[PDB]
């Protein structure tokens, strides 16, 4: 069987072809102590990888190998990669063809280097480099459909007719849960948490999915945490502190819909996903408006949806349909669609064979993957 | 009044200031503003020109670009009570705006002026014009009561 | 029975001999997928015929095998064929003699490839090409008239007196709906409209169709136009725009009468038929003026009968008596008249039969037919 | 004197009829601050025009009033024109009658509204609105050409033949100098480059302007970029970071041949400049075939006219002598055309005066200039 592992810039997400949900889903992050020690026989790894650097973060610098959909660190995600075949999977990566993912209008360098490591380093018979949005349309289960996702590092909208991609009308938007989580950290400051290190910068992402949400109207709301205080939420921080977050909690994911506050010149991704839709054929609109699918677990605050109805409907023409769709498995919806791909009878012929690469070097890569 | 009369859809959306500089120590709130609401009560071309050339009138004189204009027009409208002229074109103007198609973005739009940029500041002292086109877009007048703001000092 | 298959410029019109109206009817396109990609599995083909061509539009790009009458593409024009009969039809025509329609001089090789095609490809048992014009005479049910047929490429003129035509005094422009629907598009621009791909001309053909009407008097019209917005009329495009067309709705069809505003160099439909009637034997004018048959959609604007019955009149002497006649079903008028034709015992005798063909070549339909 | 304002799409280009060259040469945009604060008396202005807004590029918002050769933003395009006459050329437009361009198949309303500010808002004496092609004609001296106007917003072909135009056969494709711009930075993203800001495309323009070309051979211009390294040019960004860049060089040129490469239908430049000819009548087209005239910025590219010239020549009948001008001032040709004709004494009873204004209103343009 094929291995589906869809890498994330937060997250990496894998399993078996096949399967509804994957095996393992762990930190994309690798850990290095900062502090002496200091006893005999403690701390002779350099390095932590996924839940154990989460567990061990007090006394570890945590990097991400991936920032914004783009691989930084290749010798830290080559540890990831062992981490998920050997300790998560445990599976030999020489038997098993693995899909990979990434998101669109990424480097090429980046899906290059993917297939030279898993050809060299792992020696997989073959793999294949998807792109994020077309598989959660596969999880969907639709052909038609204007996708889109949002995870830690990219959100990028893909418009999908029929089973043709637009790829002119695919919009790139470097916003994502990072971002959000930074500024988090940097509006918490209004209060007294300062973070403002990069100790805690995984407290407070949890702090942000646990609290944070979507206001259907960011005035009214503002409003409301001005006057009533009935918006305020606890938290209680592994210390045993807990702080109190009020009018932050729906000023966090605003920045998606109003992409000042960090200082970007980009429109929200509310304008972003109508931009896109405006930008393919008059003809697929209707269908495109009817078919928001929605994937990535920055697109699990609550509220989200409904405000991505009301914006989309305030740009759209009146007698268009709008209709968002949001999975409860919108997290795992690449996943779920890379399995769905990845065991298609169909699909068999598409995978980059150790044979061809070796007689086509990395380029491989771009003529059989979209 | 104007009968036909058709906006461009989303058009004023490019006019808005980012939130960043809504809070610049020399923003001018009214005029940036009313900028938005001019572009945004821009005559679509599909319109018969008859209201057009009609209603560009109205907003030209109610909503000119000059600074030197606009600013005529505020100390004109300062003692509206002996321009009855004004008092109809201004009420006019008004009726427009209320019935335009996207009044509640444009709506959204003056609350985050007076969120950000204290648009409203003057409350019930608001220019005539000011007064008269946030009323259009906010029917009930609450907006005369300022934005409601956090004060975090002896917050429980 | 037999097939009668009316494969216009714009329209497949077919069915059986002796049906009232055609059992087929569907644009004569051939859709291409001009985009990429990108979902396996799903139910792709390399090209699209007819009404699916339309449904996929927005990703397809739409070809036309027929123009100004003439076939140009005659691989597509062979799976248009095939559509009709196994898709649209669904008979065998190895068992049918089907009888085809073409307009008056047309290149030769049109009528010997059409005949080399049935045979050879679709062996059929029989057929015959008759000429449209002809054809809407048998419709109306007349054996004396002046036939204006226009559809979508090319509008021609045929006279005829008990029966018998006067070759020498048949016109044709290649002038007809397509055209209008050309400089539609042209003249759109002059409010902001912009139709630019092949899936946009079939909206400014919609548009066209349901919007656009011939001005009795185009003077008055235009001042009409110019002093109010009465002759507006708003049309909802299909991602919710909505377009105001005024002047425009009779400037469109005004260039039948005025093909100058296309830059042709050619008198208009009323001046072209005035001047068919003219090179007619004096004898037979007077019968030809009061049986002006009109067919063809590109004759279905409202108010076209009545604006060349004005024309008409206008050219011809003050006592004679100018006739239009321009039934209702005058757009299936030319395939009502192929169905009465093929059903006539009469006309049995006259097929072109595979035991003709395959003795004389696809020369025979010079000899047999028109 | 009168007053010449070619404004274009991306540049402003004002000066004084009868002069060689454009006195006034400044970008079409107009920049608004979009940071915060934070200096007393640093922040009275608001909105930057031309050069201004282009030197503090880096804290503004860049908009071009007009896109697609269409005024888009009225009240930039007034503070645009205000700059030209009284910042950049230092005249009153009330004594100095102002002829200006714009290109062929803009909406009506374009040409109405520039009518009604210059006589409303600026009084100048007496206006004229051409058309850019045909300046182009009166900078080359020639009366007889195809001319292929380019651009930043639109790119058209006006044949003309011994003063005659032929408006049945212009063409206008919105694929012009900005497009390809926006088609840079989108393949930039490929090497890992990342241009989202209005600030960074204006340094995409840059960097288009100053490296990319037009191949002769596209493809085997690919197969040499992926060969060896020899077709690689570094730029450095303004903050001193330096970027290559290979097949980018000339794949963003292709655009303009190849304009599927944005995802459009339409034709390329070399066969669009073909069916405008193949439309125009059959005994003119050899005059034209050896009279095409490059104008605008677009056509700067290096190698753009071999290429045109090779490409029109696959197209033609072998026996016709293609021939591109493409003078080195390409860029001010409408600008010169223009100068010539405002100078021109036989053009003085062409202009648009206040008085006609006053009794016939905006609507006089349409009847005073083509
Ligand atoms: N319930 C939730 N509410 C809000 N944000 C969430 C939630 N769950 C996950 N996230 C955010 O989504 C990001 C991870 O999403 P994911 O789709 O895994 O991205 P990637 O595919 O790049 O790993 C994290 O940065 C996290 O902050
Ligand atoms: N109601 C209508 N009004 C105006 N034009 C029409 C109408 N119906 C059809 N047409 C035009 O007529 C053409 C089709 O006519 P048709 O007789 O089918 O031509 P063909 O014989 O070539 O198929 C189309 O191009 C269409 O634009
Ligand atoms: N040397 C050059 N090489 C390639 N492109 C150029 C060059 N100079 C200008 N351009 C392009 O031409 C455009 C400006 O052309 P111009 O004729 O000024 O158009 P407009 O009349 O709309 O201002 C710009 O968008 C720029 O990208
Ligand atoms: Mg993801
Ligand atoms: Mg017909
Ligand atoms: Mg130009």
């Amino acid at each position: 069987t094929a291995l589906v592992c869809d890498n994330g810039s937060g997250l990496v997400k894998a399993g078996f072809a096949g399967d509804d949900a994957p095996r393992a889903v762990f930190p994309s992050i690798v850990g290095r102590p900062r502090h002496q020690g200091v006893m005999v026989g403690m701390g002779q790894k350099d390095s932590y990888v996924g839940d154990e650097a989460q567990s061990k973060r007090g006394i570890l610098t945590l990097k991400y190998p991936i920032e914004h959909g783009i691989i930084t660190n290749w010798d830290d995600m080559e540890k990831i990669w062992h981490h998920t075949f050997y300790n998560e999977l445990r599976v030999a990566p020489e038997e098993h063809p693995t899909l990979l993912t990434e998101a669109p209008l990424n480097p090429k360098a980046n899906r290059e280097k993917m297939t030279q490591i898993m050809f060299e380093t792992f020696n997989v018979p073959a793999m294949y480099v998807a792109i994020q949005a077309v598989l959660s349309l596969y999880a969907s289960g639709r052909t038609t459909g204007i996708v889109l996702d949002s995870g830690d590092g990219v959100t990028h909208n893909v418009p999908i007719y029929e089973g043709y991609a637009l790829p002119h009308a695919i919009m790139r938007l470097d916003l994502a849960g990072r971002d959000l989580t930074d500024y988090l950290m940097k509006i918490l400051t209004e209060r007294g948490y300062s973070f403002v290190t990069t100790a805690e910068r995984e407290i407070v992402r949890d702090i942000k999915e646990k609290l944070c949400y979507v206001a259907l109207d960011f005035e009214n709301e503002m409003a409301t945490a001005a006057s009533s205080s009935s918006l305020e939420k606890s938290y209680e921080l592994p210390d045993g502190q807990v702080i109190t977050i009020g009018n932050e909690r729906f000023r966090c994911p605003e920045t998606l819909f109003q992409p000042s506050f960090i200082g970007m010149e980009s429109a929200g991704i509310h304008e972003t996903t109508y931009n896109s839709i405006m930008k393919c054929d008059i003809d697929i609109r209707k269908d495109l408006y009817a078919n928001n699918v929605m994937s990535g677990g920055t697109t699990m605050y609550p509220g989200i949806a409904d405000r991505m109805q009301k914006e989309i409907t305030a740009l759209a023409p009146s007698t268009m349909k709008i209709k968002i769709i949001a999975p409860p498995e919108r997290k795992y919806s690449v996943w779920i669609g890379g399995s769905i791909l990845a065991s298609l009878s169909t699909f068999q012929q598409m995978w980059i064979t150790k044979q061809e690469y070796d007689e086509a070097g990395p380029s491989i890569v771009h003529r059989k993957c979209f | 009044p104007f009968s036909g009369l058709k906006f461009k859809q989303n058009s004023f959306l490019s006019t808005v200031p980012s939130v960043t500089n809504m809070h610049s120590m020399h923003f001018d709130a009214r005029e940036t503003f009313l900028g938005v609401i001019r572009k945004a009560l821009e005559p679509d071309t599909s319109t018969p020109f008859p209201v057009r050339r009609a209603f560009d009138g109205l907003r030209a004189e109610i909503l000119p670009n000059d600074t030197i204009k606009s600013a005529a027009l505020k100390a004109q409208c300062s003692d509206i009570d002996k321009h009855p002229e004004l008092k109809a074109k201004m009420e006019t103007l008004k009726e427009v705006i209320t019935h335009h198609p996207q009044k509640e973005k444009l709506a959204e739009i003056a609350l985050q002026f007076a969120r950000e940029a204290g648009l409203t500041r003057l409350k019930g002292e608001t220019d005539y014009v000011l007064s008269n086109v946030l009323d259009g877009l906010i029917g009930d007048g609450s907006w005369r009561a300022g934005p409601a703001y956090e004060s975090y000092l002896n917050k429980p």
